[PDB]
C-alpha cells in the first residue's frame, strides 16, 4: 500500500523502482540511502504496510535545519521525475511470515503505478560460496524473463556475472525478501534486475558504495567514473563513545 | 529439517534426533545384506558389490566378518567405521571369554556394541557411526540367533532381516515367503538367493555379486564358514532353474 | 576483512590478522606516551589525561618500572599494561635469580613480546590491546630503548611514541636530535613534544608525568624531580 | 607407599618429562614457550576418540616429538587390547568429571 | 576451537572446500607475501648463502635491532620472510627443536631435520582448529657432514623440500626464474660466486642496486661451517665486486 | 553455539533474513505445524474489550467514541507519571482494556487499560504498562484506531528509554541522564517543549508504531523520549516527564503539582522487590 | 550499528578497537545502587545507600580485620571477589603474619578481574568495590572499576545517581583530610543524600556505614548504630 | 546447497553423506598422478613427482618412502599428511616387530594406518587427512597393493591410479594390466599410465618409481627410471 | 537509522548494553512460572506454607511436597525447578550435617543459606543459572530467620516473602497483614 505525503499520489508511470531488499546486514538499504542522498530525491509517500517493524526518527538525508525536523518512518517512498526514478526505502527488519506478503504488496503496487523495472539492490552471503564464486567476483545480477532485450544486452556488454542457479532454483543465501520477491515478479511478468554483492556483515558502507557503483555501470544515474554523497544521518555507526575510565 | 541437526545432541519439537535418522539413510545407501534364521543354522547372504576388474581378493570377506568362535556378522554402511566397530566386537567377545571362559552370548555382544554406538550418539562432538551390523551366532541359552543393530543402537530380534539397499522390499518378501519353525538352512539359502535375485536389479546373480555365509553346529562346535564360489553358483543355478520351471508351468 | 576479524586464529583473503590490527588501533585509542633515548640514557613522558580530581595523585599511573633499571611507558588498555608489567617483573626477577645479573633490556623486551605473540596466536584468548616501551641504562649496556606492540614485535628505537598522537610525536622526535645531550636536556624536549601534540579543545586538562634512567640516576628508573619536572613543563609552556 | 620404586617413576614419567621441559624453557626462553606448548597440547588433546575407544593421538605425538620413537609402554601392555572395560557412558562421565 | 569453527569454506583452517582447498594455508602464504620483503638463498660448491633486503623504515628505529637473519645453532642459519612476530616465534621454536634433538640424540640436528620438525609442527597447526599457521617462511642453511651446503625452504603448509637455490617474499617467482636460469648454466658456484649471485638476483628482481646497509648477507661455508652474518664492510666489498663486473 | 570444540557456528544476522526466509518457505509445511502456528497466532492476539462484561468491543475506540486527544503512555515510568499527574485532574473513568500476550507481557501488572476524563469524553488516556510485540503492534493500532483516522486529535505518546540506547559523540555515561527528547509528526504544529531526537537515534516498538501511524494518516502527534539510567519507577525519571505538563498536552488535564508529587512518592514506594540480583 | 558482531564476545576487538563487553560491565556497575567512600588522616569511611517489608542487602561487608568493602554491582561476582579478598588476607596473616596491604589486595583483585576479560567462556566481574582500609601508611580508600584497572581515591562514589555524590565529594575533597571521624561520616551521609531525590532524606534503615580507623578496626553500622551520625547530620 | 552439512565434519547430510570426507577425497583426486601395479614377481609404485624445476634438489622429500625393509608406499594429495602418516606407519611397524619379532604384514599395517586416519575422520575439531596412501609390500612370497582413503576405508588392488586423470589411469590399467603381468614390464605399464596422465614431458626427474619384490621395497634411482623411460620410448 | 537485531539473551556470560544478564532474569521469572510458597518469620518463630499443585487426583501429594527439612532447626520451601532444588537442599543438608559432626552445634540460617548459595553461584556443577528459589525458614540460636535463594546465586535476609506464581499479590497481602510484633500462630 502507498500513502502520499500530500493529498494525491504523483504518477510513477514510465518509472523504475529502485528497491532495498533487506539482506545480510543492510547493504541494499545503505545503497538505496546513498542513491537517495546523491540524487536528492524528495519523499513522495509512505509504503504503509504492516510487514516491517515500525520505527520513527528524522529525515536521514537532512541537509538543512528545516529538513532535520521531518519525521521519517520505516518505509518511505522517494521519487525523482527528472530521471523518472522511484526510491522506496525500507529502514527496518521484517516480521515473521510477512516477507512474502510484502513482496506481493510491492509488486501489485508497481503493477498499478506503472513502474517498469523494480531493480533490487540486495546482498548475499560471502560464505556458502563455491571456489569459483569465491575466486571470481562478489557482484552478481538476475534478470526476470520480462526484462527488455535492450537492457539485457546492455548488461551483457558490461560483461556481468549472473547469480548461480541451483531444473534449478533462484537461491540468494541471506536474501530473504530478494528470492521470493524475484519469484513473485516472475509470476507477475513484470521487469526487475536483482543486483547483489556477496558480502559478510560488519562495516558494509564500502559494500554499499560498491553496489551503487555496480548499478551505475548499468543505469548511469550518476556521472560514470566522494562522488556518491552520503546521508547526513550516517554517524555513530558503532554506537556511542567510549568511557573515560577505560583507555 | 535444517534445524536440530547441527549436533547429534539436540531435539526437535516433535522429539526427533535427525542425525541418527540421516545415519540410517546412509545405511540405506549401503549394499543389500540378508540374514535368515533356520533350524539347522543361520546364514548371511550379503551383496559383494566388489565388481571392479582390477580388484584383489586378499581378504577373508568384505561384507562378512567373524567375531569369535560362536559369532559372525555382516556390515552395511560406512566401511571405515564398520572396521573399528568389528574390532570392538572382537575385543568385547574376547574380554568376556577371558573373564568367564565361556563364549559371549550373542545378545550380550550385540548390546555392548549398541552401547558403543548409542554412546557416540549421546555425547556432543561425536558423529554417530552410521553402520548397521547383521549379527548371527549360537549359544547355550537361545541356540541359533539373528540380531540386527542400527547406528542409534536400537537392536531387534529377527527370523529374517535385511539392511542396506532395498531392505524394506527384502524384508516384506522374506515375511511373505518365510515359515517360522519350518525353514531349514537349505530352504533358508534358497529363500535368501531368491530375495537377492528379486532385489538386486542392477545385474543378475553372477556368483561374485553375492557373498553368502553359513553358521551351523557340528559335533557341538559352531562351524562358521562361507559358501564357496561353487556353492553360491549352485544356489543361483537352482533358483534360476526353479523359476524357469515355474514360468513354464504358468504358461 | 569483515568476515575474518572475529577470531585471532583466522587469516584474511590477503593474509591479515585483523584482531591484532584492532589491538594496535586500541593502542591508539589511548593518549600519547613518548620516550626519547639519549646517550646518557632515556627519558619518558606521557600525556596522562586526568580523569577526575577525586582520584588520589598517582592513581592509574602510566610510567611503571618493572626492574630497578627498567622503565615502562604504556599506552592502551591499562589492565593489559599492568598484566605485561607484572609479566616483565617476573621475567626480570627470574633472570636475575638464575643468570645472576640484571636482565638486559633486549632479553626482557623479547620475552614480553613473545608472550604477547603467544597471546595473539591461539583462538582461546585475544591480543593485548596495550602497547609499551622499555628503557634502561648501564655502564656496559649504555642507553637502551625498546617498544613492544600487540603483535609482539620488539624493535629498538632512538626515541618514539605510542597513543593518540603517536605520529606527530614521532615526527617531532625526528625533527629533534637526541644523542648529543644529557637527560636533563631531553626531559625538556619530551615535555615540549607532549604539550605540542596535546589537544586542549578535545581534552580539557592533562597531567605530564616525567621519568628517566641514565648515568644521571646511576642506572635506575626514577620519576623526574619536581624541580626539574616543573622546569621541563615551563619550557613546554614557553614554546 | 608403592608396589615398586619404579611404580611412581613410570606412572608419572611423562608428567615429569613435561615438567622438566617447561622448567628449562621458562628458565631460558621465558614464560611464553611453556604457555604456547601447553596450549598446543591441550588443543590437540581436546579432539580425539571417546575414552572407551583407543585414540591414536597421532598429532599429539607429532608435536611432542615422539611420533617416531618406541618405548616399553608401546609394546609391553597394549591399551588397544584391554582385558577389562567399563561402560561407555560411565567412562565418558568420568572423563567429563561428573563422577 | 573456543569460539568454534568459522562459517564458510575459506574461513576456518580445519574445514575443506569443494576441491579440498585449505584456503587458510593459502592465506598464510599471502601473509608471507605481506611480510613485504624478498629473500634469496643460494646453494653452491663451497658456500650456502642467504641474502635479503633489510628495511629500516624510519631513522629513529635502531638499525642494529631490526633484522631478518637469525642463527639457530652454530651449524644452522636462516632467514625469515613474513610476519615479524611469527618469524621470531618460529625461530625460537627452531632453536627449541634443535636443543631437543641435541639432548635426545647427543649430536647436533641437521638442516633438513630442523625443517622437517618445523614442518610437522606446521602440519599439526593446519590439522587442528585451535591453532593457525604461522605467516613466515624459513630458509635454513648449514654444512652437512655428508652433503655439505644445504639450503632448505620451509613453509607454513609443512613442505620441507630442499633446494639448490631458494627464494621467498614478494618477488619469489622472479627470483626463482633468475636462479633457475643461473643453475641451468651451473658454474661451480664458489663462495664469492654464490654471494654475488644472491645479491644480484635480489638487485635484479627488485631492480635496485643495494647499499651494504640495504641488504643482509649470511653465509655458512665448508671452511667456516658455523653460521656467519656478513658485516657492513664485507657486504660493501661484495656490492663493489658486483658493480665492477 | 560452540557446544563442543569444532562446532561450526554462524554469525548473528542484523536483518534476520534467515528467519524471514524460513517463514517464507512454509509452502511445504505439515498440517500439524500449520495448526500449532495458528494456535500461537491466537495466543499472540490483542483484544480490546469492555470490562463491564469482559466482552470485545468489536470496534476501535476512535470509531466507537469520538476522540479529540489520546495521550499514550508506554512504559512503567510513563504510566506512573500519567497516573499521578493526570488522574488527579478529574474522574478519568475506564473506556476499555486491551488483552495482549507475548513472551514479555500478559493479559491484564501488565495492563493496557484505557480511560477518558468523563467530563470531556473526547479526551482519552492509555496506560500500557505491558510490552507489545512487533506483530501485535499493528494489531493494537487497528484495534484502538481502526486504520482510519479522525485527523483531529493530539496523540501524545510517552515512553521511557535507557540513556545507553541514546547515541552521542561522547561517552554514553557523560549525559544528564534524566533528560527527555521529542519526535513529532507533520501535522503537529506545537512546541516540542524539549530538544528533538538526534538523527542517528531512532525508536521502535509500540510508540514508534503510533507515531508512524499518525504521520502516515496526518494526525498531529508527539512522542517523548525519557532517557534514564534506572527504570524502577524512580521519582527522577517520572519528574523528567514534568516539562510536558506546561505544553498543550496535559495543559488542562493537570490539577495541581503538589498533590501529584505527594502521591507520586506513594506510587514509587509501594512497588515490589526485584529479587537480589543487583545491589 | 555495526558493533553487533563484536559486542557479544569479550575476546574480540571491534573495527574501532574496542571491547564492548567491558563497557557493558562498566554500565552494569553504573546501574547498581550508589555508595560513597572517603578517608580522613586517621579514618577510612564507607557509606552505602541500601535499596518496604523484608530486610535489605549488605552493601557494606567486613572482608578482613582492617579491610572493608562496599558493593555497587552484581551480587554474585561481588561475593566471589569478597571471598577471594578474605582468603588472601587470611593466608597473609596466617603464613606471613602480616596484615595484607590494602593496595596489594587491590592489585590482586585487579589481576583477578583482568583474567576473565581476556579469557573466553567468561564475563568481566560486573561489580565496583570501594575498598576501605588502614595499615602502615594510614587509611586506604580504593575503587576497582569492573574493568580490571583500578584507582586510588581520597574520596569516591559509584552506582546509580552517584555523580551527585561525586560532585559533592569534589566540593570538599580537601576538607575530609582534616576531619574527625564523626565529621567524615556526616560528609559521607551528605554525599549519599545527594544521590537521593530531593524529596527523600536519609533514614536509618537505608544507610550502612563501614568505618576502619587508626585504633579502630572495620565495623558495619546498622540502623541503630548509624542513627548517631544521622542525628546531627545537617539537612 | 546443504551448506551446513558441507562445512561440518561430524554431521550427516539429509541423504546420508559425509561431505567433508568427500572434499578430502576431492583433494586426493586433485593431487599428483600416482599409479601402482601389482605384478607377479613384485609390485610397482610409480608417480609424477612435482620436483621438475632444476632448483628442486633431488636428495630431498621422496614421493615414495619405505616403512619397513619389505614395505613402501606412495601418496597423492597433501605431502605433510603423507609424511606424518609415514612416521606413524613406521612406528606401528616397529611396534609389531618388537611384539612378535615378525615383519608386519602389509594388510595389518594398512589396517593400522587406516584406523589412525579414521580416528581424525570421526571426531569433530580436526579434518580428514587430505591424502590417500597407495601402500605396497611383499609377504609370504606374494605381492601386495592397498589403497587407503581419508575416510579410513581401505581396499586391496591389482592395479590402481590416483591424482589427476586417475579414472583415465584406471581405465588404461584395465586396458593393459594382465594378471600374469610380471615385473620389469609392469614398470613399463606404470610409466605408460603416468604418461597417459602426464602434463609436460616425461623425464626421469619428473617421476619417482619404487618397486617391492621378494628382495623388498626399493626406491629406484634416477638412472634406473631413466633407463625404463628410454626403453619405453 | 536502520532497526537491526542484536541478541544478548543467549549465554549467561554476555552483558546487554545496559549491563544486564538476561539468562539470570529468565531464571527469575521461570521461578514465577511455578507455584507460590508463603514464608513468614516472627519473634515467636517462622512459618513455611506453599500451594502445592496436584496435577491429577491419582497423584500422591506426599511426593510433590514443596516444604522440606534440611535440619531439625532449619526448614525451607521450594518453588520452581524442583530438580535443581534437590541438589540445593542436599548441599544445605550436607553442610549442616558436617557442622553438627565437627562443631556439635547448629548452623545459622544465614550460614546454611550462604553455603547453598555458594553452590548456586556456580553457573556459566550447573552450566545454567539455577531455576529454583528457596525460602530458608529456620530458628537458630540467633533466633527466627527467613531467607531467600535466587538464580542470582546469592541469598538475602527476609522476614516476609512469597515467591512463585502470584508472588507479587501474595507479597502485597503478606505485607498488608504482617507486622513485626505478630506471633507464629498469627
Amino acid at each position: 500500500m502507498f500513502v502520499p505525503c500530500g493529498e494525491s499520489a504523483p504518477d510513477l508511470a514510465g518509472f523504475t523502482l529502485l528497491m532495498p531488499a533487506v539482506s545480510v546486514g543492510n547493504v541494499g538499504q545503505l545503497a538505496m540511502d546513498l542513491i537517495i542522498s546523491t540524487l536528492n530525491m524528495s519523499k513522495i509517500g509512505y509504503f504503509y504496510t504492516d510487514c516491517l517493524v515500525p520505527m520513527v526518527g528524522n529525515n536521514p538525508y537532512a541537509t538543512t535545519e528545516g529538513n532535520s525536523t521531518e519525521l521519517s518512518i520505516n518505509a518511505e517512498v522517494y521519487s525523482l521525475p527528472s530521471r523518472k526514478l522511484v526510491a522506496l526505502q525500507l529502514r527496518s527488519i521484517f516480521i515473521k511470515y510477512k516477507s512474502k506478503p510484502f513482496c506481493e504488496k510491492l509488486l501489485s503496487w508497481v503493477k498499478s503505478s506503472g513502474c517498469a523495472r523494480v531493480i533490487v539492490l540486495s546482498s548475499s552471503h560471502s560464505y556458502q560460496r563455491n571456489d569459483l564464486q569465491l575466486r571470481s567476483t562478489p557482484f552478481r545480477y538476475l534478470l526476470t524473463p520480462s526484462m527488455q532485450k535492450s537492457v539485457q544486452n546492455k548488461i551483457k556488454s558490461l560483461n556481468w556475472e549472473e547469480m548461480e542457479k541451483s531444473e534449478f532454483c533462484i537461491r540468494i543465501p541471506g536474501g530473504g525478501i530478494t528470492k521470493t520477491l524475484y519469484d513473485e515478479s516472475c509470476s507477475k511478468e513484470i521487469q526487475m534486475a536483482v543486483l547483489l554483492k556477496f558480502v559478510s556483515e560488519g562495516d558494509n558502507i564500502p559494500d554499499a558504495l560498491g553496489l551503487v557503483e555496480y548499478l551505475n555501470e548499468w543505469l548511469q544515474i550518476l556521472k560514470p567514473l566522494s562522488r556518491w554523497k552520503i546521508p547526513s544521518s550516517w554517524r555513530l555507526l558503532f554506537g556511542s563513545g567510549l568511557p573515560p575510565a577505560l583507555f | 529439517s535444517r534445524r536440530y541437526d547441527s549436533r547429534t545432541t539436540i531435539f526437535s519439537p516433535e522429539g526427533r534426533l535427525y542425525q541418527v535418522e540421516y545415519a540410517m539413510e546412509a545405511i540405506g545407501h549401503a549394499g543389500t545384506c540378508l540374514g535368515i534364521l533356520a533350524n539347522d543354522g543361520v546364514l548371511l547372504a550379503a551383496e559383494r558389490r566388489n565388481i571392479h576388474k582390477l580388484l584383489d581378493e586378499v581378504f577373508f570377506s568384505e561384507k562378512i566378518y567373524k567375531l569369535n568362535e560362536d559369532m559372525a556378522c555382516s556390515v552395511a554402511g560406512i566401511t571405515s567405521d564398520a572396521n573399528v566397530l568389528t574390532n570392538e566386537l572382537r575385543l568385547i567377545a574376547q574380554r568376556y571369554l577371558l573373564q568367564y571362559q565361556e563364549p559371549i552370548p550373542c545378545e550380550q555382544l550385540v548390546t555392548a556394541l549398541c552401547d558403543i554406538k548409542q554412546a557416540y550418539t549421546q555425547f556432543g562432538g561425536k558423529r554417530p557411526f552410521g553402520v548397521s551390523l547383521l549379527y548371527i551366532g549360537w549359544d547355550k541359552h537361545y541356540g541359533f540367533q539373528l540380531y540386527q543393530s542400527d547406528p542409534s543402537g536400537n537392536y531387534g530380534g529377527w527370523k529374517a532381516t535385511c539392511i542396506g539397499n532395498n531392505s524394506a522390499a527384502a524384508v516384506s518378501m522374506l515375511k511373505q515367503d518365510y515359515k517360522e519353525g519350518e525353514m531349514t538352512l537349505k530352504s533358508a539359502l534358497a529363500l535368501a538367493i531368491k530375495v537377492l535375485n528379486k532385489t538386486m536389479d542392477v545385474s543378475k546373480l553372477s556368483a561374485e555379486k553375492v557373498e553368502i555365509a553359513t553358521l551351523t553346529r557340528e559335533n557341538g562346535k559352531t562351524v562358521i564358514r562361507v559358501l564357496k564360489q561353487k556353492e553360491v553358483e549352485q544356489l543361483i543355478k537352482k533358483h534360476e532353474e526353479e523359476e524357469a520351471k515355474a514360468e513354464r508351468e504358468k504358461k | 576483512g569483515t568476515g575474518y576479524d572475529l577470531s585471532a586464529s583466522t587469516f584474511s583473503p590477503d593474509g591479515r590478522v585483523f584482531q591484532v590490527e584492532y589491538a594496535m588501533k586500541a593502542v591508539e585509542n589511548s593518549s600519547t606516551a613518548i620516550g626519547i633515548r639519549c646517550k646518557d640514557g632515556v627519558v619518558f613522558g606521557v600525556e596522562k589525561l586526568v580523569l577526575s580530581k577525586l582520584y588520589e595523585e598517582g592513581s592509574n599511573k602510566r610510567l611503571f618500572n618493572v626492574d630497578r633499571h627498567v622503565g615502562m611507558a604504556v599506552a592502551g588498555l591499562l589492565a593489559d599494561a599492568r598484566s605485561l608489567a607484572d609479566i616483565a617483573r617476573e621475567e626480570a626477577s627470574n633472570f636475575r635469580s638464575n643468570f645472576g645479573y640484571n636482565i638486559p633490556l633486549k632479553h626482557l623486551a623479547d620475552r614480553v613480546a613473545m608472550y604477547v605473540h603467544a597471546y595473539t596466536l591461539y583462538s582461546a584468548v585475544r591480543p593485548f590491546g596495550c602497547s609499551f616501551m622499555l628503557g634502561s641504562y648501564s655502564v656496559n649496556d649504555g642507553a637502551q630503548l625498546y617498544m613492544i606492540d600487540p603483535s609482539g614485535v620488539s624493535y629498538g628505537y632512538w626515541g618514539c611514541a605510542i597513543g593518540k598522537a603517536r605520529q606527530a610525536a614521532k615526527t617531532e622526535i625526528e625533527k629533534l636530535q637526541m644523542k648529543e645531550m644529557t637527560c636533563r636536556d631531553i626531559v625538556k624536549e619530551v615535555a615540549k613534544i607532549i604539550y605540542i601534540v596535546h589537544d586542549e579543545v578535545k581534552d580539557k586538562a592533562f597531567e605530564l608525568e616525567l621519568s628517566w634512567v641514565g648515568e644521571l640516576t646511576n642506572g635506575r628508573h626514577e620519576i623526574v624531580p619536581k624541580d626539574i619536572r616543573e622546569e621541563a613543563e615551563k619550557y613546554a609552556k614557553e614554546s | 607407599l608403592p608396589s615398586h620404586p619404579l611404580e611412581l617413576s613410570e606412572k608419572n614419567f611423562q608428567l615429569n618429562q613435561d615438567k622438566m621441559n617447561f622448567s628449562t624453557l621458562r628458565n631460558i626462553q621465558g614464560l611464553f614457550a611453556p604457555l604456547k606448548l601447553q596450549m598446543e597440547f591441550k588443543a590437540v588433546q581436546q579432539v580425539q576418540r571417546l575414552p572407551f575407544l583407543s585414540s591414536s593421538n597421532l598429532s599429539l605425538d607429532v608435536l611432542r616429538g615422539n611420533d617416531e620413537t618406541i618405548g616399553f609402554e608401546d609394546i609391553l601392555n597394549d591399551p588397544s587390547q584391554s582385558e577389562v572395560m567399563g561402560e561407555p557412558h560411565l567412562m565418558v562421565e568420568y572423563k567429563l568429571g561428573l563422577l | 576451537m573456543s569460539r568454534g569453527s568459522s562459517a564458510g569454506f575459506d574461513r576456518h583452517i580445519t574445514i575443506f572446500s569443494p576441491e579440498g582447498r585449505l584456503y587458510q594455508v593459502e592465506y598464510a602464504f599471502k601473509a608471507i607475501n605481506q611480510g613485504g620483503l624478498t629473500s634469496v638463498a643460494v646453494r653452491g660448491k663451497d658456500c650456502a648463502v642467504i641474502v635479503t633486503q633489510k628495511k629500516v623504515p624510519d631513522k629513529l628505529l635502531d638499525s642494529s635491532t631490526v633484522t631478518h637473519l637469525f642463527k639457530i645453532t652454530e651449524n644452522i642459519g636462516c632467514v625469515m620472510t613474513g610476519m615479524t612476530a611469527d618469524s621470531r616465534s618460529q625461530v625460537q621454536r627452531a632453536r627449541y627443536e634443535a636443543a631437543n634433538w641435541k639432548y635426545k640424540y647427543g649430536y647436533e640436528i641437521p638442516v633438513d631435520m630442523l625443517c622437517k620438525r618445523i614442518a610437522d609442527i606446521s602440519q599439526v597447526y593446519t590439522q587442528n582448529a585451535e591453532m593457525r599457521p604461522l605467516g613466515c617462511c624459513m630458509i635454513l642453511i648449514g654444512i652437512d657432514e655428508e652433503q655439505g651446503p644445504q639450503v632448505y625452504k620451509c613453509d607454513p603448509a609443512g613442505y620441507y623440500c630442499g633446494f639448490k637455490a631458494t627464494a621467498a617474499g614478494v618477488k619469489q617467482t622472479e627470483s626463482t626464474s633468475f636462479l633457475e636460469k643461473k643453475v641451468k648454466k651451473k658454474f661451480d658456484w664458489t663462495f664469492e660466486q654464490t654471494v654475488e649471485t644472491a645479491i644480484t638476483c635480489l638487485s635484479t628482481v627488485l631492480s635496485i642496486d643495494f647499499k651494504p646497509s640495504e641488504i643482509e648477507v649470511g653465509v655458512v661455508t665448508v671452511e667456516n661451517p658455523k653460521f656467519r652474518i656478513l658485516t657492513e664492510a664485507e657486504i660493501d666489498a661484495h656490492l663493489v665486486a658486483l658493480a665492477e663486473r | 553455539a560452540a557446544t563442543f570444540f569444532g562446532e561450526v557456528v554462524k554469525a548473528p544476522c542484523r536483518a534476520g533474513t534467515e528467519d524471514e526466509e524460513e517463514e517464507e518457505e512454509g509452502r511445504r509445511e505439515t498440517p500439524e505445524d500449520r495448526e500449532v502456528r495458528l494456535q500461537l497466532a491466537r495466543k499472540r492476539e490483542v483484544r480490546l474489550l469492555r470490562r463491564q462484561t469482559k466482552t470485545s468491543l468489536e470496534v476501535s475506540l476512535l470509531e466507537k467514541y469520538p476522540c479529540s486527544k489520546f495521550i499514550i503512555a508506554i512504559g512503567n515510568n510513563a504510566v506512573a507519571f500519567l497516573s499521578s499527574f493526570v488522574m488527579n485532574s478529574g474522574v478519568w473513568e475506564e473506556v476499555g482494556c486491551a488483552k495482549l500476550w507475548n513472551e514479555w507481557c500478559r493479559t491484564t501488572e501488565a495492563f493496557c487499560v484505557f480511560y477518558h476524563l468523563k467530563s470531556n469524553p473526547s479526551v482519552f488516556l492509555c496506560q500500557c504498562s505491558c510490552y507489545v510485540a512487533e506483530d501485535q503492534q499493528y494489531q493494537w493500532l487497528e484495534k484502538v484506531f481502526g486504520s482510519c483516522p479522525r485527523k483531529n486529535m493530539q496523540i501524545t505518546i510517552l515512553t521511557c528509554r535507557h540513556v545507553t540506547d541514546y547515541k552521542t559523540s561522547e561517552s554514553t555515561g557523560s549525559l544528564p541522564s534524566p533528560f527527555l527528547r521529542a519526535l513529532k509528526t507533520q501535522n503537529f504544529k506545537d512546541s516540542a517543549c524539549c530538544p528533538l531526537l538526534e538523527q542517528p537515534n531512532i525508536v521502535h516498538d509500540l510508540p514508534a508504531a503510533v507515531l508512524s501511524y499518525c504521520q502516515v494518516w496526518k494526525i498531529p502527534a508527539i512522542l517523548y523520549l525519557c532517557y534514564t539510567d534506572v527504570m524502577k519507577l524512580d521519582l527522577i525519571t517520572v519528574e523528567a516527564f514534568k516539562p510536558i505538563l506546561s505544553t498543550r498536552s496535559l495543559k488542562g488535564l493537570v490539577k495541581n503539582i503538589p498533590q501529584s508529587t505527594e502521591i507520586l512518592k506513594k506510587l514509587m514506594t509501594t512497588n515490589e522487590i526485584q529479587s537480589n540480583i543487583y545491589t | 550499528m555495526f558493533r553487533n558482531q563484536y559486542d557479544n564476545d569479550v575476546t574480540v576487538w571491534s573495527p574501532q578497537g574496542r571491547i564492548h563487553q567491558i563497557e557493558y560491565a562498566m554500565e552494569a556497575v553504573k546501574q547498581g545502587s550508589a555508595t560513597v567512600g572517603l578517608k580522613s588522616k586517621t579514618h577510612a569511611v564507607l557509606v552505602a545507600l541500601k535499596r518496604e517489608l523484608a530486610a535489605h542487602q549488605k552493601k557494606i561487608l567486613h572482608v578482613d580485620n582492617h579491610i572493608g568493602i562496599s558493593i555497587a554491582g552484581l551480587t554474585a561476582d561481588a561475593r566471589l571477589l569478597c571471598n577471594f579478598m578474605r582468603q588472601e588476607c587470611l593466608d597473609s596473616r596466617f603464613v606471613f603474619d602480616r596484615p595484607l596491604p590494602v593496595s596489594r589486595l587491590v592489585s590482586l583483585i585487579g589481576s583477578k578481574t583482568q583474567i576473565p576479560t581476556q579469557r573466553y567462556g567468561r564475563r568481566p566481574y560486573g561489580v565496583g568495590l570501594l575498598i576501605a582500609g588502614y595499615d602502615d601508611m594510614g587509611p586506604h580508600i580504593f575503587q576497582t572499576c569492573p574493568s580490571a584497572n583500578y584507582f586510588d581515591c581520597r574520596a569516591m562514589s559509584i552506582g546509580a545517581r552517584s555523580q551527585s555524590a561525586r560532585t559533592y565529594l569534589e566540593r570538599h575533597m580537601s576538607e575530609f583530610m582534616e576531619c574527625n571521624l564523626n565529621e567524615l561520616v556526616k560528609h559521607g551521609l551528605r554525599a549519599l543524600r545527594e544521590t537521593l531525590p530531593a524529596e527523600q532524606d536519609l533514614t536509618t534503615k537505608n544507610v550502612s556505614i563501614g568505618i576502619v580507623g587508626k585504633d579502630l578496626e572495620f565495623t558495619i553500622y546498622d540502623d541503630d548504630d548509624v542513627s548517631p551520625f544521622l542525628e546531627g547530620l545537617e539537612e | 546447497a546443504e551448506r551446513g552439512y558441507s562445512f561440518s565434519l561430524t554431521t550427516f547430510s539429509p541423504s546420508g553423506k559425509l561431505v567433508q570426507i568427500e572434499y578430502a577425497l576431492a583433494a586426493v583426486a586433485g593431487g599428483a598422478p600416482s599409479v601402482g601395479i601389482k605384478a607377479a614377481n613384485g609390485v610397482v609404485l610409480a608417480t609424477e613427482k612435482k620436483q621438475k624445476s632444476i632448483l628442486y634438489d633431488e636428495r630431498s622429500v621422496h614421493k615414495v618412502e619405505p616403512i619397513t625393509k619389505h614395505i613402501g608406499l606412495v601418496y597423492s594429495g597433501m605431502g605433510p599428511d603423507y609424511r606424518v602418516l609415514v612416521h606413524r606407519a613406521r612406528k606401528l611397524a616397529q611396534q609389531y616387530y618388537l611384539v612378535y619379532q615378525e615383519p608386519i604384514p602389509t594388510a595389518q599395517l594398512v589396517q593400522r594406518v587406516a584406523s589412525v586416519m579414521q580416528e581424525y575422520t570421526q571426531s569433530g575439531g580436526v579434518r580428514p587427512f587430505g591424502v590417500s596412501l597407495l601402500i605396497c609390500g611383499w609377504n609370504e612370497g606374494r605381492p601386495y597393493l592397498f589403497q587407503s582413503d581419508p575416510s579410513g576405508a581401505y581396499f586391496a588392488w591389482k592395479a590402481t591410479a590416483m591424482g589427476k586423470n586417475y579414472v583415465n589411469g584406471k581405465t588404461f590399467l584395465e586396458k593393459r594390466y594382465n594378471e600374469d603381468l610380471e615385473l620389469e614390464d609392469a614398470i613399463h605399464t606404470a610409466i605408460l599410465t603416468l604418461k597417459e596422465s602426464f602434463e609436460g614431458q616425461m623425464t626421469e626427474d619428473n617421476i619417482e618409481v619404487g618397486i617391492c619384490n621378494e628382495a623388498g621395497f626399493r626406491r629406484l634411482t634416477p638412472t634406473e627410471v631413466k633407463d625404463y623411460l628410454a626403453a619405453i620410448a | 537509522m536502520f532497526l537491526t537485531r542484536s541478541e544478548y539473551d543467549r549465554g549467561v556470560n554476555t552483558f546487554s548494553p545496559e549491563g544486564r544478564l538476561f539468562q539470570v532474569e529468565y531464571a527469575i521469572e521461570a521461578i514465577k512460572l511455578g507455584s507460590t510458597a508463603i514464608g513468614i518469620q516472627t519473634s515467636e518463630g517462622v512459618c513455611l506454607a506453599v500451594e502445592k499443585r496436584i496435577t491429577s487426583p491419582l497423584m500422591e501429594p506426599s511426593s510433590i511436597e514443596k516444604i522440606v527439612e534440611i535440619d531439625a532447626h532449619i526448614g525451607c520451601a521450594m518453588s520452581g525447578l524442583i530438580a535443581d532444588a534437590k541438589t540445593l537442599i542436599d548441599k544445605a543438608r550436607v553442610e549442616t550435617q558436617n557442622h553438627w559432626f565437627t562443631y556439635n552445634e547448629t548452623m545459622t540460617v544465614e550460614s546454611v543459606t550462604q553455603a547453598v548459595s555458594n553452590l548456586a553461584l556456580q553457573f556459566g556443577a550447573m552450566s545454567r543459572p539455577f531455576g529454583v528459589a528457596l525460602l530458608f525458614g529456620g530458628v537458630d540460636e540467633k533466633g527466627p530467620q527467613l531467607f531467600h535463594m535466587d538464580p542470582s546465586g546469592t541469598f538475602v535476609q527476609c522476614d516476609a516473602r512469597a515467591i512463585g506464581s502470584a508472588s507479587e499479590g501474595a507479597q502485597s497481602s503478606l505485607q498488608e497483614v504482617y507486622h513485626k510484633s505478630m506471633t507464629l500462630k498469627e
